RNA sequence: AACGAGACUCUGGCAUGCUAACUAGUUACGCGACCGGUCGGCGUAACUUCUUAGAGGGACAAGUGGCGU
């Protein structure tokens, strides 16, 4: 199912040519799940993400 | 017995409150030149979430107003800035009327006499300039004043034969003969510069403090120094109290009012409980005003504000 | 007391979405009389965020050449517009404004790796921010390219967008890109 | 960025070395007497001087300073180090000795000294590190 | 566009000094603070001005097209 | 910048002299170098020990 | 230690503070004109906000809070 999330700190910028941010993201559901993951666009932290599968992990493209 | 508490600040400024004129012939407003180029008339409501409130902003000065000071009726006054200028103002309508060209540096300090009519300055120039009530300068010093700035000149409001006073950064007192433009005596006693000079409302006693941090007060018939007052860091300002027959002098953060003739420290002024912010240095206390009663104590402060202290009897 | 246009209030619009509740403007002290404000928002990052997103919308409706000055010439088309949506809804037209950014912008897109000619891409998450902005792309440019070499107007081809991306159609430009943009994202997850 | 050259930082440092007792922690009467101090080609280098001794006065009250030398504080290290205790740490009536070391003042004859106080030596030969 | 945000301005900087020199200052702070709750360039001026152009393209900062070989 | 005319062509004879300081009694620029910063050298202040106050 | 960097020079932005304006004006006063309004229509005076251009100010990472051996 879509989980919506928010961010706990903005970790480093990867990508092929810096396009994507890479975030620490805390759950929503008073989870302790701090979950890494892919964004691409301009994100500061406290941000509310929305995830459709809230159970991929952090590469490195 | 008698303490001094907290009834508000009269927040209506944006920079130093440099220095605070008060009128005994008004008990209504107070008169705090400023470091935002302004000087505020204010008025006292003296309720419970108002202590003061701004009337009329006077709006003449091109930089960091320094000196103000009321007349002898409450409808003229008279201030300096760092622009080498001075606004002779209007309090009635808000506005300029005679303004004092002539200084070649910053003007530090004003003073007013008693029959309102002999003006004094001191700039940085090291000179003094005498002017009239009307603008053309009377008689300008280099009778050599000091040999560097010249940081507060005062009158000295006595029923007896008057004088004319004005420290400076060279560490002395100069007494200088007025209307004969001469010196009377010099006082070599201070290590570091100075910063103020009052004079008490009898004309006998001057006190003068600066960066040693100790108010090494004189006398002004004879020359004596007769009480070493002690201080932490630098002392902004000094002024005296009539009724009491106190010495206010200013710490750093905080303030030290003197019992003189006992010679003990009655009060501490201060107002710090928060902590987050502590880990920088606490607020300066620039300036020092006594009211007609005494019973109110005005202060100038770094946090743009002026800060109220009242005389509990107890 | 502040309509915008003077007639349209804003105290009833709700946005729905957590998601885009912190970036999306007006409600409460965002509420203009015009679009126009002439305001750098542009001088700092996140800077944007704080500008009214009626402003938002006026700006990217000037996109192509021809029309690269012309303020007041897009914000009688938004005026326009909002009471031609008006008449197709019957409700205030800002409730459906948001009901549009909220529903236009995708949530997953796929961000380009390969070599000179080789494709193979890889699924990321959307930050919200982008999908304001790329909300509001989707639905100038399908009020710009379905008002073309047509009788329509632009001011009734941007509302009959704007609330056909409310009502989650797929005749829609819009939401036609956001379904593909997101499908060729979990094509390859 | 905003870093301060040779030039702002060395003539910063000779203002602070020659005239401490003028400057103070405002910037505005600093700059006023760093024009009056110095021959500064004019103001947006003497704003700089200024800011940087604004900076480096704020950075005296907390400590010495690995440059400049002022004698507000080379006074008080000086009475600092000219500083001994009343009784000495070498006046001390049981010192503790090995039983080796005993041996060592039998052979300059000192087996005749009252405030030795021979310890039981360690039981133990085990002083290296575990290597591996 | 430029003479509507000129006006507009002097509109509120007038209103906002009579108030000062023949109203008292707390009227001026009623005034000001709604008057910059709305819009800070309703007092403070907007400073941008136009660059200069450069030669070597059409403007400020665009350049002609180049080519190759 | 000037020319020669040598046999074989010409020869060109660049010279370029900085000037010193020393406000013009007849010699070089007045105004320093806008990097050169002077500090006037301090007179110690003498100490004060005690207070002496010479009524003059 | 020397050069290049930076400083420097011109320009933009601010000043109801200073200097002054019939080859720039605004305000006020009469007159005139058409309905207290409108005058880029006419002449006097208070003065420099607008216009000009000179000196001098103003911003320094200076203030507060985080991170930095």
């Amino acid at each position: 199912p879509i989980k919506l999330a928010r961010v706990t700190k903005v970790l480093g910028r990867t990508g092929s040519q810096g396009q994507c941010t890479q975030v620490r993201v805390e759950f929503m559901d008073d989870t302790s799940r701090s979950i890494i993951r892919n964004v691409k666009g301009p994100v500061r932290e406290g941000d509310v993400l929305t995830l459709l599968e809230s159970e991929r992990e952090a590469r490195r493209l | 017995t008698e303490q001094m508490t907290l009834r508000g600040t009269l927040k209506g400024h944006n920079g130093w409150v440099t220095q605070i004129a008060t009128t005994p012939q008004f008990p209504d407003m107070i008169l705090s030149a400023s470091r935002d180029k302004t000087i505020i008339m204010w008025k006292l409501t003296r309720d419970e979430t108002n202590y003061g409130i701004p009337q009329r902003a006077l709006r003449g000065h091109s930089h960091f107003v320094s000196d103000v000071v009321i007349s002898s009726d409450g409808q003229f006054a008279l201030s300096g800035s760092w622009d080498g200028t001075l606004r002779l103002w209007d309090l009635t309508t808000g506005t300029t009327t005679r303004r004092f060209v002539g200084h070649t540096k910053d003007v530090l300090s004003v003073a007013f006499s008693s029959d309102n009519r002999q003006i004094v300055s001191g700039s940085r120039d090291k000179t003094i300039k005498l002017w009239n009530t009307l603008g053309v300068c009377k008689y300008t010093v280099q009778d050599e004043s000091h040999s560097e700035w010249v940081s507060c000149v005062r009158f000295s409001p006595n029923s007896s034969n008057p004088i004319i006073v004005s420290c400076g950064w060279d560490k002395l007192v100069k007494v200088w003969n007025l209307a004969n433009c001469k010196l009377k005596t010099n006082h070599i006693g201070h290590t570091g510069y100075l910063n103020t000079v009052t004079v008490s409302p009898d004309g006998s006693l001057c006190a003068s403090g600066g960066k040693d941090g100790q108010a090494m007060l004189w006398d002004l018939n004879e020359g004596k120094h007769l009480y070493t007052l002690d201080g932490g860091d630098i002392i902004n300002a000094l002024c005296f109290s009539p009724n009491r027959y106190w010495l206010c002098a200013a710490t750093g953060p905080s303030i030290k009012i003197w019992d003189l003739e006992g010679k003990i420290i009655v009060d501490e002024l201060k107002q710090e409980v928060i902590s987050t912010s502590s880990k920088a240095e606490p607020p300066q206390c620039t300036s020092l005003a006594w009211s007609a009663d005494g019973q109110t104590l005005f202060a100038g402060y770094t946090d743009n504000l002026v800060r109220v202290w009242q005389v509990t009897i107890g | 007391d502040i309509k915008l246009f003077g007639k349209w209030s804003t105290d009833d619009v709700q946005i729905n979405d957590i998601s885009l509740q912190d970036y999306i403007a007006v409600k409460e002290k965002y509420a203009k009389y015009l679009p126009h404000s002439a305001g750098r928002y542009a001088a700092k990052r996140f800077r944007k965020a704080q500008c009214p997103i009626v402003e938002r919308l006026t700006n990217s409706m000037m996109m192509h050449g021809r029309n690269n000055g012309k303020k007041l010439m897009t914000v009688r088309i938004v005026k326009h517009a909002f009471e031609i949506i008006h008449l197709l809804t019957g409700e205030n037209p800002l409730q459906v404004l948001v009901n549009a950014i909220i529903n236009s912008g995708p949530r997953e897109d796929s961000t380009r790796i390969g070599r000179a000619g080789t494709v193979r891409r890889q699924a990321v998450d959307v930050s919200p921010l982008r999908r304001v902005n790329q909300a509001i792309w989707l639905l100038c440019t399908g009020a710009r390219e379905a008002a073309f070499r047509n009788i329509k107007t632009i001011a009734e081809c941007l509302a009959d967008e704007l609330i056909n991306a409310a009502k989650g159609s797929s005749n829609s430009y819009a939401i036609k890109k956001k379904d593909e943009l997101e499908r060729v994202a979990k094509s390859n997850r | 960025g905003r870093v301060r050259t040779k030039t702002v930082k060395k003539a910063a440092r000779v203002i602070i070395e020659k005239y401490y007792t003028r400057l103070g922690n405002d910037f505005h009467t600093n700059k006023r007497v760093c024009e009056e101090i110095a021959i500064i080609p004019s103001k947006k280098l003497r704003n700089k001087i200024a800011g940087y001794v604004t900076h480096l006065m704020k950075r005296i009250q907390r400590g010495p300073v690995r440059g400049i030398s002022i004698k507000l504080q080379e006074e008080e290290r000086e009475r600092r180090d000219n500083y001994v205790p009343e009784v000495s740490a070498l006046d001390q009536e049981i010192i503790e000795v090995d039983p080796d070391t005993k041996e060592m003042l039998k052979l300059l004859d000192f087996g005749s000294l009252s405030n030795l106080q021979v310890t039981q030596p360690t039981v133990g030969m085990n002083f290296k590190t575990p290597r591996g | 566009v430029a003479q509507i945000y000129a006006i507009r301005q002097s509109i509120s900087k007038a209103l906002v000094a009579y108030y000062q020199k023949y109203v008292d200052e707390a009227s001026k702070k009623e005034i000001k603070d709604i008057l910059i709750q709305y819009d800070r360039t309703l007092l403070v001026a907007d400073p941008r001005r136009c660059e200069s152009k450069k030669f070597g393209g059409p403007g400020a900062r665009a350049r002609y097209q180049k080519s190759y070989r | 910048v000037r020319h020669v005319l040598l046999r074989q062509g010409v020869l060109g004879i660049k010279v370029k002299i900085m000037l010193p300081w020393d406000p013009t009694g007849k010699i070089g620029p007045k105004k320093p170098l806008p990097d050169h910063v002077s500090i006037v050298e301090p007179k110690d202040e003498i100490l004060p020990t005690t207070p002496i106050s010479e009524q003059k």
